[PDB]
């Protein structure tokens, strides 16, 4: 239970100690952060990503910023740093000195209209990407996996994650939102080459789908997806009772079967060499399939069925009666097992519902895979956020600063009150600055006042600091790229989060 | 103990009635209310919070009840008479200390709480229509945080405020009556949102089944269906045996035919049209159409029970003898005038137009994007609370904050009339009143007294009207600590809600004034 100040000032307590290492922890010089495990452990962080998971709760509000910070995850995965940086960064300066001007409130419509401005300047500065054009895409997609850095395949993934979200962009809600990822998914391969990790249409299913007999391979018959009922059903669609009588055995029987039966009866139609039962999936009626020259598939489940209604664009049946190709294997479909290594991978192909793709990743290893893997997420991810926004902004302080002196500019724009708030939110945006220059080792006050006559010249329009170069540079030029999307979308977080812990001025329970 | 555990049970009210005088409703911050020791929420209101707060103390006991006491009976005056009983508390507390026996100034405290709504007696207005309640486009302009919606503040909150005001609406069962009954309205994204209006009708969201199913239909036997219309794992039909195959067919035929033979008893038994807030798969769906009626599938709970009450007659939403494989009994016929299966708002949906047993009018709020159709939510939502309430209550007085101020002097000049103690008494019950008002200056950080004593500094006599902000009382504001004549915007007090945290609030401190000690004998 905390009230005001103690609040107020324990939410700075709360989200800049958590985002104080971050900067030295954020940027493309970012500085990891060392942590001591619980059992005496390590681990080397330059993520806003791990830390916060490990380090224990040092405030309340911190478990709101946990929670931002996860929003950021959830939304991107990266930018967890900032939006704790941001929000934490202002809550510092502004709080205290407008409760002793008193208010929240002032504060937060300040921060509102702290966010617009930038809004208000990012359209210039954030300007559209070509999203038809790869590299135009792929310096974007770069420039997620330049920081990161597993260098040898944030070459071709991204490459392939650019495809991996493209072949998975359909989108459709009548909008044509770009948010839509998860049909591209990662296969983990054992063995095979280090290439021909590539995006390939539905879902190639390494999960629970791995049998010496589906045959070798399934391609014209049908992949059979059930949800529903392979096991006999006692009745009509229904169950009756056991047998105490030498009257009741024989008439229970006939029903049971018969409902395999009239299942496989509708079931048989539709051609399956492979039934994929996920439940309903048991003996006797994996047996069944195994009689029924129909392969028994078992150790598999929905997410399987899922994928498979991701991979041929099935729909898992829900219905018992008159199963149908459309319904499961769609198309004349194809079901592809194939060992590169030892486990058989379900490959289905031809999605329909297409444009959803996962991404076949094969190593030579699982790491040299997981290398793959990795470098795949921030490209696909900044480029499912630069399929979404296609738009492109200069990075470092070219956004901080043409913001700064805007809400600076906007502050005195309004000359009032919400202006010492767009005084401190301005400040905000040039810890980055400072941040990276915190990293290279350089005095940032002397480039802070320069990248503010940066913008006394040129407004800091593409002009920031780029943290591995420390100078104060335009981003069009490097090519160093936060989108539309990344940044607003993690300034967005902020946004309402330092609002957040400043709507709480009481902690209670 | 003793007076310090009476001040215990004074101080564990002030201390958990500032969390609901720092959370004052909406207007409240966000407060995070860990739910017992690592689990924290953030939240606000404190007629809701208190439930969620974990009551450690026999005074705030009864606080968090009789604030949900005042809230069961109406969900304002509930936060405050948490703190008015303490304020009262405060107000007697060094009283019981100094020379008092409560017993005389709390029976003043009393008359005091009565003698008050004798002008919230006299407090009133018959019409607040298009002044509304807290204002009118305010009733919105409150509800509605403003981006886009924020000029329509005015435009979409003389609508949606007008809305339950005034449209032709069904309440419960094709009922036209002021609602009590909130109004069914949708919001949809697109087009201009300017363009958001009333359509007559309720405005579905549903699943739409013309695939041939007809969509205009002119005298149109509504079924709306929360039970589904799934469908039945049928076996083999008429007979078993199979001498030649083409029987094997016809057998495995009927599985469809039967509810074909049944659907077309639906024809026969009634409707013309079939809304479902369950599922219709195609199978039961493509039986209608070819019946030549309506099907009609996830018909949105609200909108579908919405129309199932206006549709009228006996309804397969509250209703199952249908199997959906089975024929209707006719417990699924509503009624409609006609369904024009309608395109409206970047919605093709059926619209059911009015009704065969009443007319029906449903506002589609058009978002510019989401934004509009999230922010006109609570605009929807809210104005309907407010409008409804105003509907529900029609005898509200003019004026909240300023009332108090009044009721301050109103009350402070009954007081210096009676004489003795109870001159006293009601004088100290002048005093607890102007604390809501100073919970306003906590949110909107307004200057309390300059708040709360210079709306007593408004008078000719004392009085709360909207025709005098200055020359008397009237309304206040979450923007100030400023009365304002109530149409601009004033804030509205219904007359029910008042009298109740009035009577209540005493009605929490007197037993608590009562009890000499806490603890063991």
């Amino acid at each position: 239970r905390e009230s005001g100040r103690k609040v107020q000032s324990g939410n700075i307590n709360a989200a800049k100690t958590i985002a104080d290492i971050i900067r030295t922890c954020l940027g493309p010089k970012s500085m990891m952060k060392m942590l001591l495990d619980p059992m005496g452990g390590i681990v080397m962080t330059n993520d806003g990503n791990a830390i916060l998971r490990e380090i224990q709760v040092q405030h309340p509000a911190a478990k709101s910023m946990i929670e931002i910070s996860r929003t950021q995850d959830e939304e991107v995965g990266d930018g967890t740093t900032s939006v704790i940086i941001l929000a934490g960064e202002m809550l510092s300066v502004a709080e205290h000195f407008l409760e002793q001007q008193m208010h929240p409130t002032v504060v937060i419509s300040a921060y509102r209209k702290a966010l617009d401005d930038m809004i208000s300047t990012l359209k210039k500065i954030s300007i559209p990407v070509d999203i038809s054009d790869s590299d135009m895409m792929l310096n974007i997609i770069n420039s997620s996996i330049t920081t990161k850095a597993i260098s040898r395949w944030s070459s071709l993934a991204c490459n392939i994650a650019l495809d991996a979200v493209k072949m998975v962009q359909f989108e459709e809600n009548g909008r044509k939102e770009i948010d839509i990822k998860k049909y591209a998914r990662v296969e983990k391969i054992p063995g095979g080459i280090i290439e021909d990790s590539c995006v390939l249409r539905g879902v190639m299913i390494n999960k629970d789908v791995t049998h010496p007999r589906m045959r070798r391979y399934i391609k014209n018959p049908r992949i059979v997806l059930l949800d529903s009922s392979l096991e006999y059903k006692k009745g009509e669609s229904q169950t009756d009772i056991e047998i105490t009588r030498e009257e009741d055995f024989t008439r229970i029987l006939q029903m049971e079967e018969e409902y395999i039966q009239q299942l496989c009866e509708d079931i048989i139609q539709l051609k399956p060499d492979v039934v994929i039962t996920e439940k309903g999936i048991s003996d006797l009626a994996q047996h069944y399939l195994m009689r029924a020259n129909i392969t028994a598939i078992r150790r598999v489940r929905k997410t399987d069925n899922n994928r498979i209604a991701r991979a041929c664009g099935a729909r898992i049946v829900s219905r018992p009666e008159e199963l149908r190709e459309d319904d499961v294997g769609t198309g004349a479909g194809l079901l592809e097992i194939k060992k590169i290594g030892d486990e058989y991978f379900t490959f289905i192909t031809d999605c329909k519902d297409p444009k959803a793709c996962t991404i076949l990743l094969r190593g030579a290893s699982k790491e040299i895979l997981s290398e793959v893997e990795r470098n795949l997420q921030d490209a696909m991810q900044v480029c499912r956020n630069v399929l979404l926004d296609p738009q492109l902004v200069p990075g470092g302080g070219a956004s901080e600063m043409a913001v700064a002196h805007a809400l600076t500019e906007k502050s005195k724009a309004m000359t009032g009150v919400e202006q010492w708030p767009y005084r401190a939110v301005a400040q905000a945006l040039e810890v980055i600055p400072r941040t990276l220059i915190q990293n290279c080792g350089a005095s940032t006050i002397r480039l802070l006042t320069s990248l503010r006559a940066k913008h006394t010249q040129e407004n800091c329009e593409t002009w920031g600091v780029n943290g591995e170069t420390g100078t104060l540079v335009d981003m069009k030029e490097l090519g160093i790229w936060e989108p539309l999307a990344v940044k607003l979308q993690t300034y967005k977080t902020a946004v309402e989060t330092a609002v957040l812990l400043l709507r709480i001025d009481d902690i209670v329970s | 103990t003793g007076e310090t555990i009476r001040s215990q049970n004074v101080m564990a009210a002030a201390s958990i009635a500032n969390i609901v005088k720092s959370s004052l409703g909406p207007v409240g911050l966000d407060k995070m209310l860990v739910d017992d020791i690592g689990d924290v929420t953030i939240t606000n209101d404190g007629a809701t919070i208190l439930k969620l707060l974990e009551v450690e103390h026999p005074a705030a006991k009864v606080l968090c009840e009789l604030a949900d006491l005042q809230d069961k009976e109406v969900g304002d005056g509930t936060t405050s008479v948490v703190i008015i009983a303490a304020e009262l508390l405060k107000n007697a507390d060094e009283l019981v200390k100094q020379k008092i026996h409560p017993t005389s100034v709390i029976s003043g405290y009393r008359l005091a709480c009565k003698e008050a709504v004798r002008y919230i007696n006299e407090n009133l207005i018959v019409n607040t229509d298009e002044l509304g309640r807290d204002c009118l486009i305010n009733a919105a302009k409150t509800s509605m945080s403003s981006k886009i919606i924020g000029i329509n503040g005015d435009f979409f909150a003389n609508m949606v405020v007008d809305a339950v005001l005034a449209i032709k609406y069904t309440d419960i069962r094709g009922q036209p009556r002021y609602p009590v009954n909130s109004v069914n309205i949708l919001k949809a994204h697109g087009r201009s949102q300017m363009e958001s209006m009333l359509i007559s009708g309720y405005a579905l969201n549903c699943v739409v089944g013309s695939q041939g199913m007809p969509k205009r239909i002119v005298n149109a036997k509504i079924a709306c269906l929360d039970f589904s219309l799934q469908k039945t794992k049928m076996k083999l039909g008429v007979q078993v045996v199979i001498t030649d195959p083409e029987k094997l067919d016809q057998i495995r035929q009927r599985e469809s035919d039967i509810t074909k033979e049944r659907i077309q008893k639906i024809l026969a038994t009634g409707a013309n049209v079939i809304l479902t807030t369950g599922g219709i798969d195609d199978m039961c769906l493509k039986y209608f159409v070819e019946a030549g009626a309506m099907a009609v599938r996830r018909v949105l709970k609200r909108d579908l029970k919405r129309i199932a009450k206006a549709s009228g007659a006996t309804i397969l939403s509250t209703l199952a003898n249908l199997e959906g494989e089975e024929t209707f009994e006719a417990a699924m016929l509503g009624q409609a005038e006609e369904v024009v299966q309608e395109r409206i708002c970047d919605d093709e949906l059926i619209l059911i137009k009015n009704t065969k047993a009443r007319t029906s009018a449903s506002i589609i709020l058009r978002g510019a994007n989401d934004f509009m159709c999230d922010e006109m939510e609570r605009s929807l939502h809210d104005a309907l609370c407010v409008v409804k309430r105003v509907l529900e209550s029609k005898s509200v007085v003019p004026g909240g904050g300023a009332v108090e101020a009044a009721l301050s002097i109103y009350l402070e000049n009954y007081a210096t009339s009676m004489g003795s103690r109870e001159q006293l008494a009601i004088a100290e019950f002048a005093r607890s009143l102007l604390v809501i008002p100073n919970t306003l200056a906590v949110n909107a950080a307004q200057d309390s007294t300059d708040l709360v004593a210079k709306l007593r500094a408004f008078h000719n006599e004392a009085q709360v009207n909207p025709e005098r902000k200055n020359l008397k009382w009237i309304g206040l504001d979450l923007s100030n600590g400023k009365p304002r004549d109530n149409k601009q915007a004033g804030v509205f007090e219904p007359t029910i809600v008042k009298v109740k945290s009035l009577k209540f609030a005493t009605e929490a401190a007197i037993t608590i004034l009562r009890i000499d000690d806490l603890i063991k004998l």
